[PDB]
Formats: structure tokens, sequence, C-alpha cells
RNA sequence: UAGGUAGUUGGUGGGGUAACGGCCCACCAAGCCGAAGAUCGGUACGGGCCGUGAGAGCGGGAGCCCGGAGAUGGACACUGAGACACGGGUCCAGGCCCUACGGGGCGCAGCAGGCGCGAAACCUCCGCAAUGCGGGAAACCGCGACGGGGGGACCCCCAGU
């Protein structure tokens, strides 16, 4: 079974682009995130969403705070809305997308 | 409606003990009730504890000793560095080893004066004197 | 009332908000933030400037007084405008002679306003024709240019 | 006047007031477009840095190649089916998807004429 | 920094392990491009006048600098903007005394002097290897200077070994491999200059470099990056250090 | 100041670049930001830091160092490792200067000095001996950078009558 450098588990079909790390000639390197996926509406492309925690520091609270990123999705791990996703850092792919997606956690629910 | 039985208790506390009452029920018992007491007892300002089964969450029977000036709530339970207990004992009690400040730190329940000999931190949920 | 309003751990965005929301009700900071005492005022953010005399004036003074107080009329020189100033002194306005230049600074009031029982006016002079009026009041100095 | 540079709209729709001017290395040239001829012209430029860019502007040759590897140095005839422009295999402008029609069949470019100064494909199977 | 290369340098703004004094004049020496970077080397001036006192303005260091008096590394050096660096040997064979430039223990640069039948080694770190054309062994070392070895050595040179070479003809001998067990000197880092034995090597993925523990005399386990301990020696060092 | 976007968001095949990219092009779709403030207006060079307060905080970011941008306003190219170049080149607009009336030129937000504006800010000085830079095999040569003085109730420290 191929790595590419993230110790965990390839996709159980085979791809057909270039731009899958797991079949093609694209390389991975950078940060590695993790969030949950909000639209698939164009082509190959999906939109995730993570939140984290502002910490003010006059009145001393918390604050909930979000970011949505776009990547690519490639045909082998095609990523519905609703499920946890893995995703790493590359080149430019477009004019908006610069990530790319790995591996999918928790297809349905 | 109801949001916190710690803080009923120790306004239950502080209220009967400031017209004289030498025992008091508190209804609602968690457990961290349960350890709140225990360690209201070590430094002296509560006698005896008994836990009472009456079906429905249990109630707890205290007797007071008329040794305590003020108890309550440390609300919005912020966090405390291992290094940073002054700034905190500046603001809620009256001289520089005035009573205890009762913190919920990583190994249990405890007052600050265990926790700077572990060196450790964790929340603050209340504060007696 | 109640206890007060969102004294919560998650809730920093309001509480800022909230407080963001109530300083505008303050005049020191709204007055601050939108500039408004420059685009009203003659003189454009200085401590002093200097105009060209008009006519000389005598103004009346407030309710438990009685007198008369001595003043001139000035035409600024980097506005234009036409200001009401004050003569400090005991027989300065002898020495101030129309087609003078003259000094102006503010009077010293309240909230920079005016002061005493001179209502209207809140500018006062210091220099008649490059020379100092608190000298020429009391001797000490001879006015130039006539 | 070529500028390459960034865009003027952001993501969102608002737009962008440029803070400084076009700087003389983000700049781009003139489609190379190859034709077909007789006899085939090419150009010599100086890049950034002092390279050179060999700059192919006329085809005569294509360098047809195989399944085992046997080049044959053969001239073209014309284009057919260009995928990237609607109106190029009308014209004979030869740009890199090319289908072309060498004296031996027919081909597909697999390289990139206005970069290499080379036409070369292979031997397209039926 | 608008449309070219910067070429002169301010006292204020100079690298931080020099021992020079930033508020006597305005300016410093702009170092020329050479074996070490910058943030571990220092220029050639620096040292014939301020560290050793040989010179008192520069008008007259650089007169005797083009005469032939100083040899960096077995080879004469004429310019006072050549950068001097780690675990180099400058030599002065008229007075007939030897130094190594090494990091103190705070971070700057010293001058540990050193004898004479050790004036003639130098160790060098191998940080990348590569194949060139002929089929040949490229090693690049830690200080930008290469060598070659034929295609039936490539079992003796991996990364992070380290070679001793004879200083103005550069003939190996003797390289000292990487392993639990070896001696090992640090270079960078919050542990500068602490030396001991190695106990472990730890590997992360996705491109985070790998740490090493080390441990002491007296008897201290610590840790650094796998690239910042130099290994000098097997089981007792071969260079004085200090 | 509630809706904004139509190369605008993405895909397939290409051109161009030192290089990835709707950065440009030919086709196929209908995506993309937004009441957790998009869009449009207002003001503003960003930071290390600086003033004030017992602290929580409130106010400022001229001078020293580090990044960005500009050379009367707007467009554009040649040479070079690097520029669309403050003391290098064209064109337009807006000022001024020399001319034998045919033609030529110039733009101190470099250092002193002048006019105008204003309540508001200095000498048309001496030197390459020191720190550094460019050139040269080297001794050296140049530098209003830097170094030395002149003018001024600029801020601090130590004294006199
Ligand atoms: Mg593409
Ligand atoms: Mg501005
Ligand atoms: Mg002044
Ligand atoms: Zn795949």
């Amino acid at each position: 079974v191929r790595d590419i450098g993230l110790r965990i588990q390839p996709p159980a079909e085979k791809c057909d682009d270039p731009k899958c790390p797991w079949h093609g000639h694209l390389k991975i390197h950078g940060r590695v995130f993790e969030g949950i996926v909000v639209s698939d509406k164009p082509r190959k492309t999906v939109t995730v969403e993570r939140q984290y925690y502002h910490y003010l520091k006059k009145y001393e609270r918390y604050e909930l705070r979000r970011s949505r990123i776009h990547a690519h999705n490639p045909p082998c791990i095609n990523a519905k809305v609703g499920d946890r996703v893995l995703i790493a850092e590359t080149r430019p792919l477009s004019k908006t997308k610069h990530f790319v997606v790995v591996a999918v956690l928790e297809r349905a629910e | 409606t109801l949001l916190d039985p710690l803080a009923n208790a120790l306004s239950h506390i502080t209220n009967s003990e400031r017209v004289g009452k030498r025992e008091v029920y508190i209804k609602p018992a968690s457990k961290l009730i349960g350890e709140v007491l225990r360690v209201m007892q070590k430094y002296g300002y509560i006698g005896e504890f008994e836990f009472i089964d009456d079906g429905r969450a249990g109630v707890y029977r205290v007797q007071l000793l008329g040794k305590i000036n003020k108890a309550g709530a440390i609300k919005p339970r912020f966090p405390v560095k291992a290094r940073d207990y002054e700034r905190w004992e500046k603001r809620f009690l009256p001289a520089f080893e005035f009573g205890i400040l009762i913190v919920s730190t990583s190994q249990g329940v405890m007052s600050h004066k265990e926790a700077r000999e572990k060196g450790i931190g964790g929340r603050l949920i209340a504060y007696v004197y | 009332p109640g206890k007060k309003a969102p004294n919560g751990e998650f809730a920093g965005r309001k509480l800022k908000l909230k407080r963001k929301k109530f300083r505008w009700s303050d005049i020191r900071y709204k007055r601050r933030v939108l500039r408004l005492k420059e685009k009203s005022d003659p003189l454009e953010g200085a401590p002093q400037a200097r105009g060209i005399v008009l006519e000389k004036i005598a103004v009346e003074a407030k309710q438990p007084n009685s007198g008369m107080r001595k003043a001139v009329r000035v035409q600024l020189i980097k506005n234009g405008k036409v200001v009401t100033a004050f003569c400090p002194g005991d027989g300065a306005i002898k020495f101030i002679d129309e087609h003078d230049e003259v000094i102006i600074e503010g009077i010293g009031g309240p909230k920079g306003g005016s002061m005493g029982d001179i209502p209207g006016i809140r500018y006062k002079v210091v220099k008649v024709n490059r020379v100092s009026l608190k000298e020429l009041v009391k001797g000490r100095k001879e006015k130039p240019r006539r | 006047a070529i500028w390459q540079g960034r865009s003027l709209r952001k993501p969102s729709g608002g737009r962008i007031v440029l803070a400084r001017k076009k700087r003389k290395r983000e700049l781009g040239r003139e489609p190379s477009n190859t034709r077909v001829a007789e006899q085939d012209k090419r150009k010599i430029i100086r890049t950034y840095g002092g390279n050179k860019k060999v700059r192919l502007t006329a085809a005569a040759y294509a360098n047809v190649f195989d399944k085992s590897g046997k080049g044959r140095k053969v001239r073209i005839i014309r284009v057919i089916e260009n995928p990237a422009n609607r109106q190029f295999a009308r014209r004979n402008i030869i740009t890199k998807g090319a289908i072309i029609e060498t004296e031996i069949g027919k081909a597909k470019v697999t390289s990139r004429p206005g970069q290499d100064g080379v036409v070369n494909a292979i031997l397209l199977e039926e | 920094a608008r449309k070219g290369p910067k070429r002169h340098l301010k006292r204020l703004a100079a690298p931080t392990s020099w021992y020079i004094e930033r508020k006597a004049y305005k300016w410093a020496v702009r170092p020329r491009p050479g074996p070490h970077n910058m943030r571990t080397s220092i220029p050639l001036l620096y040292i014939v006048r301020d560290y050793l006192g040989y010179a008192k303005t520069a008008r007259e260091a650089r007169k005797i600098l083009n005469e032939g008096k100083f040899l960096v590394d077995g080879r004469v050096r004429k310019d006072y903007k050549f950068p001097v660096g780690i675990m180099d040997v400058v030599s002065i064979p008229e007075t007939g005394e030897h130094y190594r430039v090494l990091p103190n223990r705070i971070g700057k640069l010293i001058l540990h002097p050193i004898s004479e039948e050790e004036a003639n080694i130098k160790p060098l770190r191998i940080r990348n290897k590569r194949m060139v054309k002929g089929a040949k062994i490229q090693l690049n070392f830690h200080d930008g200077t290469n060598h070659l070895i034929p295609l039936s050595e490539k079992d003796n040179y991996f990364t992070s070994y380290t070679v001793l070479m004879k200083v103005p003809e550069r003939e190996i001998l003797e390289v000292l491999p990487f392993e639990k067990g070896a001696y090992v000197f640090v270079t960078q880092g919050k542990n500068v200059a602490r030396k001991g034995r190695i106990v472990e090597i730890k590997k992360f993925p996705m491109g985070w470099p790998d740490v090493v523990t080390i441990e002491d005399e007296e008897g201290e386990l610590f840790d650094t990056l796998k690239e910042y301990a130099f290994v000098v020696g097997r089981d007792k060092p071969r260079i004085s250090l200090p």
C-alpha cells in the first residue's frame, strides 16, 4: 500500500486525473487541517469549514470563530455535504483553491 | 429555571449561618457539592455531614459551627496558571493568607495552598473565608 | 432588573458589542471621533492667529453687574472670517487703531468657551503691530507705526 | 503591454485600487502562432536573467514517433481538429493537442512549439 | 531594497554573534558571499583588528592582510570581507600561533587556542549527497565545499556523518559515523556548546525535522535537533573543544 | 449605506511567463461572498516602540532601526545579473527659460541659500584623519554618506552669583 507522508490509509479505488495526490502527479506539503463540508455545487471542488475560539483579553472571555476554504475533490473520494475530511496544502490550483482533500472520515452522520 | 446546584448551596449556607442556624439541608446533591464540603471541613468551617437518599438525587445534612464570614461561587470559572495565584487571592480574600480558594485541578478538588505545593493549576470554582 | 446581561464564558462578542454601542451616548468621545470641532472652527486647530481690525466696539456686562467692556472686530487672514476679540487691561483700547494687525489667543473659559460676565466673546488680544500689549499698557515700551 | 500581475476584483465582487505601478518583471509577450509553410522560421529571445528561448514561427517537419522508440523526420500536410481553439484547424495553427497529418499517417503533437522550437508527435492509432 | 541588492550594513542591524560595539559608529562591514552562512560567521577584519588587536585602524590592517600573513584553512586570504566560520583554523605562520573558531556558551564566537599538530585537520559534516555525470557521488559539506567518491564506496558516507580532512589538500581520513554511542557537540539553539553521547533518535511525518537526545558527563539528558549535533569522535572527542 | 458579482466562481484543452495561477484565450456549466456586516462611503503608511495611570485600561505612531511606496500629474520602451531608472530616453497635460525668430532647453520630497504660505523651524562653512562603500594586482583616489565646527530658553545631568 502506497503512502505519501501522512501515515494514513489509501482510498479503495483508482482515479483518472493527474491532480490527485494518491494516483497522480501532485505533491502535498504544508499544513494539515480537518473540518466538515458545507457545499459541493461546482465540479471537483468543495468548501470546508472549521471552528476555533478567540480569547479576548480586556473582558477575559472567549468567542466563536470560523474559517471557510476551498479544496480540490479527486474523483476517487468524492465527498458530499456533511462529513469530516482531512485536507493538505500544495501549490495554487486555481484562483482560490490551494488545498486538496486526502481522506474522508464519517461519511453519513 | 435551575442552572447551578453549587451556587444555591453556598448562598444557602452563608444566608443561614448569618441568622444563627445550626443545621442546613443542601437539597440537590451532586458529588461536586460533596467534594467541596470535604475541603470546607478539613480547614474547620463546618461540622459533620451525611448523605441521605430520598429516591431523587439525595440530600445533604450539614451542621454549622458559626465559624465562617462569607462563602460563594466564583462563577465564570476562569483558569489559572500555577504561578498566578496571588493575582486572584488579592481580589477575593482580605489578607495574605486569610481563608482558602477552591480549585478544580486535574487531580481532584483542593485548596490553592495545596495546588502551589505541587505546582499545578485548573479552574476556580469557589472561595471560603 | 436582573443581574447583568452577558456574564457568560463564551459571550465575548456580545459584551464587546454592548460596550461599543453605548459608548456613543457620550459627548467627549463622539466629538473626538467624528471631529466636529474642526469643520466649524474659525481658527482651525491653532493656538493663535492673526487678523486686521475693522472697528472698535463696547459690550454691556451681565445682569448682576454694570459696566462696558471694550473690544474689536478682527478679520482673519488664513480664512477671511470676522470674529470679536477682547482687549485686556486698564486703558488698552487707546492703543488699538484701525488698519492694525493683532494677534489672537483664546480667552480661557469653561470647555474652551467664554468666561465671566463677557458672555459672547471668546478671544483676547495679545500683540499689536508685533509689540506685546501687556507692555504698552504699563509704559515700559512704545508703539511703532504711529 | 500584456501585464500578467494580479487581478482587480476580489472573490467576493468588490473592486481593488492598485497601490503601486507595473513592474517590468511581470509582463507578457505575444502568442507565437505556428503556421504550416515550406520553410521553418524561428527567432531567439533574451529572457529574465540572461537566458534564452527558441521560438518557432513556421513549421516544416514533424519528428514523428512510435511505440518502439523509432522516430522519423517527415513533413506535415495540414492540421485537423485542434481542440484548443475552435478556428485553428482551419488556419493551420499548431498548438499542443493538434492532430497532425504527416505523410505516414496521423499523429498527435506532444511538445510546445512556441517554447522549444520543435514539433514532436506520436503516431496516433486509428 | 527596491531595484536591486543591498550593499551596506548598519551597526544596529548586525548579526548577534559578533562582539562588536553597536553604538560607537554607524556602519559595519557587509560580508562577501563565501563559505558559511551569515548567522554563523564573521568577516576577516574583525579578527585582525578587534579580536587579536594587531591593528588599530583598518588602513593598517589591510596592509598586513595583503602581504600574505593570515592563513585561513591552510590558504592565504587577502580581502577584508571573507567570512570565517565554525571549525575553521585561522593561523598566523610568522608569530607561531593557531586558533579554532567555535561558538560560545551564550552564542557568540571565540578563538579557542589549539595545538600545532592539530591545526592540520578539519571536521566537516555531510549535508547532502547526489549523483553527477559519469555516475559518481558528490558529497556536499556543511560549509559549501564538495568532494567526489567512486560508485563503489557509496556505503560508507550517509548524511549527518563526519569527515576529517587535511586542510590545504583535502584527503579524507577517518570518517566518524552517526549513531547511538557517539560523541556530539552542539552548534546552535538553546543548548549551545554542550557535549555528550547519544541516547535516542525520533522521527516525525510530513516535513518536520527529527530530534536527538544527549547525555553529558555529570549525567543529564537533554535534547536538540539532529542536524545541530556535530559528531566529533566516537566515545572520546578528536577536537580540542573547550 | 442591504443585497453585491457576470472573467464574476468552477471544469476541460491551450498560450504566455524565470515561474504556479482566469494571469489571458476557445468551448461546458451556474457557481461565488453576505445581519458572525458582504458591497459602498470615511479617515489612515504598517510594526519594534512612545505619553499617561496603583493596576485593569485609554491616547499617539514625524526624528532612531526594520518592511512598503513615490520623484510636477498620466501613459510607454532601450541597455543590463538586476530598472520600466530622483541628478538616463520618448509622448500628452500644466508651468518657466535662452534665442541672430529658423530653433533649443529645465523641474532640489539630496546639502547650504531664495520666494510663497503660515501662530509656527538654522551656515550659500572646514575635511577625506576616523567608520564604511565603488574602482584598482597594490600604494592609493572620490564621496554635502559619515566626520568637525556656526546659529537656536530642543530634551536630560553637574555647578556658580
Ligand atoms: Mg489549466
Ligand atoms: Mg494619506
Ligand atoms: Mg520653533
Ligand atoms: Zn486517487
